[PDB]
RNA sequence: AAAAGGUAUUGUUGCCCACCAAUUUUUAUAAUAAAAAUAACGUGCAGUAAUUAAUAUAUUUAUAAAAAUAUAUUUU
RNA sequence: AUAAAAAUAUAAAUAAUUUUUAUUUGUUUUUAAACACCAUUAGGUAUAUGCAAAUAUAAAAUUAUAGUAAUUAUAAAUUA
């Protein structure tokens, strides 16, 4: 008799373990749903990351090493550390220097043609 | 710092537990000034924990 | 290690003596250990054990007539091939070699 | 040129190195203590099959088809196009099954996005932890019963088998990381403790495992001291696998048992029903038995054409049955082990035997 | 012990269950089964190991088959037993033989020694 | 050693610890003592490989840095309130499910949105083991595995144009006990901030009655 | 435990020393391990008044024992396991258990001893010797 | 005395001391456990 | 962050280049306002005096 | 070896109270006066009828400070 | 991102800096890699005079920032081309970008992002707040409408 | 031989002592200069330094710079004393 | 004016310590073996926070108690 | 008898089952690169590839290689 009662209760417990296996599957699918929503989202925003293939890097290198080309009808932007770098001209000539650095640079390179790099005034 | 014998036992016991429960109180051997940058190829330049040796 | 770290129950105080061993007993047993270490270092104690011996039954190299320090005593009987190995190695430990892992080189080694 | 000798000086802490100071790199022994200077070719192929990036096999595709044909038909019409509903979720029943790319990014999600994004999240940029875990999930996928069980014997054995391989490849590259020695050692103890239920629940997977992960050294018993009295065997007992057999479906359970009334053995009821329970016998067990099968042909070819030699050895044995030690049968005479039945008489009187005991 | 829990016996030791370990003697098995060593003072037990001799006419058992072993009239100097059944045949092993390999790989190391055996290469 | 006392030594203050060693511990890393009333897999609190106790900082809230934190205790005093029940995530309805109750009820003191008894409190030896350095103010293996980050890094980047999981209805399984009368379904009746009905003994074979006797009183529920 | 050298504890040991430490700390509720004879001991202690109550929340692992106090001191004056070990089961002869309730000629049901009989019941020595069966020794308490 | 025998912080219960002695040789005897191998007594 | 800025040479290998600019964020406390939770007791005694003054 | 100046006569900081708890004097005077060879103090004649409250255990034993004993 | 690489460089000629980056990026793409943000900065006056093989302490350096997606062991490959190049002074190498410290679990949220937003730069203020709010609103307006093109 | 500048014989002074590098404007201490303070017009440097020294004294920074620079203590004793100070 | 230790037990003119002589008694007899007891003479003054703080581990050193050194640790 | 000098990385590896040789606990290659230390003016050494269990306590009184005497260790009292 105890045989039958334990046989029973354990068939039920096995069934409930299966039922949990199934509710668990369902919960994992819901997971993947809410993970689609979240992840498709961050993957559009990754479509915007303008990647530079090998065919276009030889242009973007010039375009970025040309960020402060000593003359520009705009004001120039900052750095990753955000100073105004000494706005060079071409092939390696520091030809426009801000005022936090002209005093020190000309004192140590007495014979460089230095220039006080005037940012693009807002007035005009 | 020796009424906190049991506060140094704790952070000795932990570093042991990381050292596989063996090198309780063992510390990392003093290497050098230039240890990580002159020693040659094949011998651990940055002093490992104790229980590596 | 084959060495005995404590030559004596240095730690003996009443249980819960919140330390490994009182400085008294530590000094007593460091005197026993200074006697043991000077006995060894001054009779120029040398032991040895080589592979494929029963490594527990040590070799007494300082008890060899080629490295004997005593004169009226007889050190030990050792096979000739093993003797020529050992005592050559004892001579070999008489200097440390530049171009290898160095070693602590003592006078009492020779 | 001779056993290496260390010159211990007692006044010091511990010896000097040997003068034949043979090794330089400490040699990395197994879980129970045997060398490998590298892993087997199986495992080096399993390193190139881990660092090239495993692709999800097409078995999942085809099971998804012949399993959910409606989600496949939806995909069948939707192939290539930027999808706004996940018609592959039932194909990837869990985060981990999406090991074919990065971040559990299922293949059929990246269509519309940039080819550069598809390159970013492909098998080419998976971290090394990513790639190890990828192989892990793929294998725990094809050895598990249902895709949520990670505690099956086969599941666990394969997972820890890959695990111990990456560990050994770590070590045989970097030697003095001995916390990792005690990583590999305990992990292998558990992989053995799982494979030694696998080869008791279904050995087929067990040998596919054996011959794909080439690890038999972690089952190979170490110390005869144990496996003389059968303790390396007691483990599949202790776990509860003494009866996980199904002889009713491999080895015909009829003759594997004696009787109670008779007392006769397994092979004797197999005699009285005509069945052949016997292992494959090695060539030695074969030749000893063929030789024991021809002794009566030898007797018939001996006594019949050289009954002189038959008679000659008659004389030899007939004198010997009277010479020698004993001639009647007492318990003192035929206690079936004299030397150990009589201990008080072996060093002094009976110098025939040099020891008091030779058997169990 | 296990034996008296499973089998009624006429006289002690008659019936013994074990991991058959060692059969290399042709037609002969070594069955390794335990008894009971009770410590009255402590109020506790420890059952103990013993490599037996056990005849098996016809060479079936392989190292590991959990077998039942019964006693008889003696069979040799040392075997007073015979393989009275199998309780589980090591099916892995039987197939290992069929394929040809050793039904059980042999222990990696020997008995404990006192000499530093220097195995190189 | 010289095997006999050279000293007429007679020190007279015998520490209770040296005598009754079965009760106090003077080894370091044994001061944690015998704590049977933890949860750990041991009674010897100094053998629990789990939660090495920071000794200088803890104890502001639990007595001493030995005893377990008041969010992990397995044995509760009388006038000391036992654990609060972790409500559902949103915690808007933990006061709406006393809408049956007196209209003005406040938040229940035995309710909590974020009561986690596996919350590891910060230890200085566990997470900031300064052992292997000069202890110079900058060194230390600071392990950021325990504390919930304070950075704007998270709440900035893990912001989504979609909604939250509480809206997405992500979560299966609801509450672990299924249908609890304070968090899932409405609480009818009175609150029991003691355990006067929980520690009640069945006086009936069908358990239709339960009992709770003091010494001179008897409560029949 | 881990080795040979350790005694093998048991739920009956740990429940007794949970309760001992809580009555030594003047707690109220203890969360005490839950095995059949742990709550066995608890139901008879509660019948014997050593405990203000207990509760089985059917928590597969734990259940809670609410302790009773008197004049500042715990009612469970002492509580010991029959065995500081698990590997040593102490079957009590019915005569052993009858020579506890016999203090030098005065019948003394004071110290209550919990023993688990052969019938898989957990009873005090008083009902164990009122039916002349002896059981595994579980705890002594008073 | 880091090297002394252990002493009970308190006397053990004599009732427990009795109850642990229902399974020792001097009760195995009068149960009947031994098999008398010799003449035993005269 | 400091020992990476110092690695790439974008913080002085020694020093504090942003000290006075940084002073605006660092909380000037022992000048006029009395943060009662200070551990300087010279400050508290200035204030006890000044108000006793 | 420098120990705390007044340490020698320090009180046992956990069991220094327990001598004084009112329940101890209730338990200890109850028997002194039950003997019948003692004339109970006038406070016993009262705090016998009004024994102290039960669960006011000291923090030194209930190692729990947040406990409103 | 997989990796950030801040390459401080000697302000050589625009034939030489360009050619350094031509060989560097070509090394990445010969090493199965990607590049996201090859930012540049004009020269600046660091806190350490860096010395090449000429032992000269050069106090002015042109800057390169290069974020990349590579293989994590091709990382080791390309970096020892980089450091050994005669022109870089030092490359800050960040592995921590996938998993910064303030996080922890969703792994894309940082991998998508760039360095300029894992590391808030010094220039920024309390204005990029409303600026990123408008950027998100007016990207997420059409982030789905645009993907659903093909 | 080659000493760190916090060692006693940092800038040796004798016939054979040599100090490396230039010492004007950009000195060897370009990135190793802790505390510069621009003099205001006419302000007393007997005030600039009589403040610098008090700050670097209360911050027990001169404590440490003197301490660790003279005798390279045992890490044990350095820990012993530093822990002793945190504790006191 | 305010905080400090003892191997001594009226207590630094206090104790101990080692090598250094005979003795004894057992013995696993490495310059001269090892250990147990003891109460000469002599080098000193090595420990009692003790005259460059002590204690454990180790390299080296040596008329002896020990020291330089390298580690930890406070029985500083 | 030159002395100026050596900072960066997180997740992350599941627990329970017989590794009792296996592994393992601070001596490391090289100044033609130095500090340090030792010896001394005339050098060596200048710091985790072999080798090497070992504090973190499973306990039965000190010593003593497990035969020697009858014990020894210890903490708060007292000390300008």
């Amino acid at each position: 008799k105890k045989r039958l009662e334990a046989k029973q209760m354990t068939e039920g417990r096995q069934a409930l373990k299966k039922k949990h296996l199934d509710l668990l599957r369902e919960f994992h699918e819901r997971q993947f749903f809410f993970w689609y929503e979240r992840a498709s989202e961050r993957l559009q925003s990754m479509n915007l990351i303008q990647y530079i293939p090998q065919s276009r890097v030889q242009e973007h290198i010039e375009r970025e090493l040309d960020k402060y080309v000593a003359g520009k009808s705009e004001a120039y932007p900052l750095n990753f550390v955000g100073q105004m770098p000494l706005v060079e001209d071409r092939e390696g000539n520091i030809v426009e220097v801000p005022e936090g650095l002209l005093t020190n640079h000309v004192s140590e390179h007495p014979e460089s043609t230095v220039k006080p790099h005037q940012p693009h005034e807002s007035t005009s | 710092p020796h009424d906190w014998r049991h506060f140094y036992a704790q952070e000795k016991l932990v570093r042991e537990r990381q050292q596989n429960g063996h090198a309780y109180g063992r510390r990392p051997k003093q290497f050098s000034f230039g240890a990580r940058y002159v020693k040659t190829e094949g011998y651990g330049k940055r002093p490992r924990l104790p229980y590596n040796k | 290690r084959w060495a005995a770290k404590f030559y004596g129950r240095v730690t003996f105080g009443p249980r819960n003596y919140p330390y490994p061993s009182s400085r008294w007993l530590a000094r007593r047993f460091k005197m026993k250990k200074h006697r043991i270490i000077k006995r060894f270092r001054f009779r120029r104690y040398k032991l040895a054990a080589v592979a494929n011996l029963p490594f527990a039954k040590m070799i007494r190299v300082g008890l060899l007539p080629e490295l004997k320090s005593s004169k009226t005593k007889k050190g030990d009987d050792v096979e000739a091939d093993l003797s020529g190995r050992l005592v050559s190695a004892v001579r070999s430990s008489g200097g440390k070699k530049k171009g290898n892992r160095g070693r602590p080189k003592s006078k009492y080694q020779i | 040129e001779h056993p290496s000798i260390w010159l211990w000086y007692p006044w010091r802490m511990n010896p000097e190195p040997p003068t034949p100071g043979m090794p330089q790199r400490r040699a990395l022994k197994n879980l129970h203590g045997a060398v490998f200077t590298d892993l087997t070719p199986v495992q080096k192929k399993r390193q190139e099959q881990m660092l090239y990036g495993i692709n999800i096999p097409e078995t999942r595709q085809m099971k998804f088809e012949q399993e959910h044909p409606l989600l496949a038909s939806a995909l069948r019409q939707l192939d290539g196009q930027p999808k706004g509903f996940p018609f592959w979720y039932k194909k990837y029943p869990t985060r981990r099954h999406a090991y074919g790319n990065r971040f559990s990014i299922p293949d059929e999600m990246l269509e519309g996005y940039g080819e550069e994004m598809k390159k970013a999240l492909s098998k080419e940029m998976m971290s090394i932890q990513e790639k190890q875990f990828a192989q892990e999930a793929m294998y725990m996928e094809r050895y598990a019963e249902h895709d949520f069980d990670t505690t099956s014997p086969a599941v666990l054995a394969v997972k820890r088998a890959l695990k111990c391989r990456v560990l050994r490849n770590h070590l045989l590259t970097n030697p003095h990381n001995n916390i990792i020695k005690a990583v590999l050692a305990n992990t292998e103890k558990k992989l053995s403790h799982a494979l030694r239920k696998l080869r008791k629940v279904d050995f087929k997977k067990y040998w596919e495992i054996i011959r794909d992960h080439d690890v038999q050294d972690v089952l190979q018993p170490s110390n005869l001291v144990t496996y003389r009295q059968g303790a390396y065997w007691k483990y599949d007992w202790n776990a509860g696998l003494a009866i996980s057999t199904n002889l009713a479906d491999v080895l015909d359970p009829r003759g594997l048992n004696g009787c109670v009334e008779t007392g006769r053995s397994r092979s004797e009821v197999a005699r009285d029903l005509g069945l052949s329970y016997t292992r494959p016998l090695q060539e030695n067990e074969k030749k000893q038995l063929s030789h024991q099968a021809l002794y009566y042909e030898r007797l018939a070819k001996f006594k019949m054409e050289q009954p002189e030699a038959a008679r000659a050895l008659e004389r030899e044995r007939f004198v010997r049955k009277f010479s020698g030690m004993f001639a009647k049968m007492d318990i003192k005479s035929g206690a079936p082990d004299f030397p150990s039945t009589y201990r008080k008489l072996l060093g002094t009187k009976v110098v025939r035997w040099a020891s008091k005991r030779h058997g169990p | 012990d296990l034996t008296s829990l499973i089998f009624n016996q006429p006289r002690q030791g008659s019936d013994k269950i074990g991991y058959v370990v060692g059969t290399s003697m042709l037609k002969t098995a070594v069955v390794a089964a335990n008894h009971m060593v009770y410590y009255p003072k402590f109020n506790q037990r420890v059952s103990r190991t013993s490599r037996f001799f056990a005849h098996d006419e016809d060479l079936a058992c392989v190292e590991g088959d959990l077998v039942h072993i019964k006693q008889c009239r003696k069979i040799s100097k040392y075997k007073h037993y015979y393989v009275f059944s199998i309780l589980e045949p090591n099916i892995e092993g039987r197939e290992r033989l069929k394929l040809g390999l050793k039904a059980v790989p042999p222990p990696l190391f020997g008995y404990p020694v006192s000499r530093r055996i220097v195995k190189l290469n | 050693i010289k095997t006999l006392d050279v000293r007429e030594y007679r020190p007279l203050a015998t520490p209770i610890e040296f005598r009754f060693y079965q009760r106090y511990a003077n080894h370091p890393n044994r001061q944690s003592g015998i704590q049977f009333l933890t949860h750990y897999n041991t009674h010897q609190r100094f053998r629990v490989n789990k939660d090495y106790i920071d000794y200088m900082h803890w104890g502001k809230e639990q007595g001493q840095a030995r005893l377990p934190h008041r969010h992990q205790r397995v044995a509760f005093d009388f006038d000391d309130q036992l654990h609060p029940t972790r409500t559902l995530d949103n915690e808007g309805d933990s006061y709406a499910w006393c809408a049956e109750q007196d209209p003005t009820l406040g938040p229940h003191p035995d309710l909590d949105a974020s009561f986690d008894p596996n919350r590891r409190v910060f230890s200085h030896p566990e997470h900031w083991n300064k052992m292997f350095s000069k202890r110079r103010p900058g060194e230390g293996r600071i392990d950021l595995r325990v504390l919930p980050s304070q950075s704007l890094l998270g709440p900035l980047m893990e912001q989504s144009d979609t909604q939250g999981a509480a809206y997405f209805r992500y979560d299966n399984r609801g509450h672990s006990n299924g249908r609890v009368p304070g968090l899932n379904t409405p609480f009818f009746g009175e609150f029991d901030r003691k355990m006067m009905q929980a520690m009640s003994r069945p006086l009936n074979a069908d358990r239709t009655i339960t009992g709770n006797d003091g010494r001179f009183s008897k409560t029949i529920m | 435990p881990r080795y040979w050298t350790y005694n093998v504890f048991t739920p009956v040991y740990d429940f007794c020393h949970r309760i001992r430490e809580a009555t030594e700390q003047r707690k109220r509720f203890v969360i005490v391990p839950s095995t059949v004879e742990t709550r066995g001991c608890a139901r008879v202690m509660l019948g014997h008044g050593l405990v203000a109550g207990f509760r089985d929340f059917h928590n597969d692992r734990a259940f809670a024992v609410e302790l009773k106090y008197f004049q500042g001191d715990s009612t469970i004056n002492v509580i010991e396991p029959c065995a500081y070990d698990g590997k040593t089961e102490f079957e009590w002869s019915p005569k052993m258990m009858r020579r506890l309730m016999n203090t030098h000629g005065i019948h003394n049901r004071l110290v209550v001893y919990i023993c688990r009989t052969a019938d898989n019941r957990v009873i005090d020595h008083i009902q164990a010797v009122k039916e002349n069966v002896g059981g595994r020794g579980l705890i002594m308490v008073h | 005395h880091r090297s002394g025998k252990a002493r009970a912080f308190v006397f053990r219960d004599p009732t427990l001391k009795m109850m642990r002695a229902g399974s020792g040789y001097q009760q195995l005897r009068r149960m009947g456990m031994p098999i008398q191998v010799s003449k035993g007594w005269r | 962050a400091k020992a990476q800025a110092v690695r790439i040479g974008l913080y002085p290998r020694f020093g504090n280049p942003f000290w006075f600019r940084s002073q605006k964020f660092r909380p000037k406390a022992y000048q006029e306002n009395y943060d009662p939770t200070t551990y300087s007791t010279k400050h508290t005694m200035e204030h006890f005096a000044y108000n006793w003054v | 070896y420098k120990m705390p100046k007044n340490m020698g006569v320090a009180p046992r900081f956990d069991v220094w109270n327990e001598s004084y708890e009112p329940w101890q004097h209730m338990k200890r005077m109850g028997r002194l006066v039950g003997t019948g060879f003692y004339i109970p103090p006038e406070w016993y004649n009262h705090f016998r009828m009004f024994p102290p409250i039960n669960h006011n255990f000291q923090q030194e034993k209930t190692l729990n400070p947040r406990n409103e004993s | 991102v997989f990796y950030a690489f801040v390459l401080v460089m000697k302000p050589r000629q625009r034939r030489f800096t360009s050619q350094a980056l031509r060989e560097i990026a070509v090394a990445i793409y010969n090493n199965g890699g990607l590049i996201r943000k090859l930012s540049n900065e004009g020269v600046m006056r660091p806190y350490s005079r860096f010395r090449d093989a000429d032992n000269t302490p050069l106090t002015y350096a042109r800057y390169v920032t290069l974020q990349v997606d590579m293989g994590e062991e091709q990382m080791r490959k390309v970096e020892k081309i980089m450091k050994e190049h005669q022109d870089v002074f030092i490359t800050l190498n960040l592995n921590n970008l996938e998993r910064p410290v303030g996080i922890r679990y969703f792994p894309l949220d940082t991998f998508t992002r760039l360095e300029e937003e894992i590391n808030w730069p010094p220039q920024t203020s309390a204005d990029i707040y409303k600026q990123l709010e408008m950027n998100w609103k007016e990207f997420s307006r059409t982030r789905w409408s645009n993907f659903l093109r093909n | 031989g080659g000493y760190m500048m916090y060692h006693r014989k940092s800038m040796g002074t004798m016939k054979y002592s040599k100090w490396k590098g230039a010492h004007g404007g950009v000195s060897h201490f370009y990135g190793r200069t802790p505390m510069v303070e621009e003099v205001k017009r006419n302000e007393p440097i007997t005030l600039i330094d009589r403040r610098i020294m008090h700050y670097v004294h209360r911050s027990r920074l001169r404590h440490f710079q003197l301490f660790r620079s003279y005798q390279q203590k045992s890490n044990a004793t350095e820990c012993k004393l530093r822990e002793g100070e945190m504790l006191r």
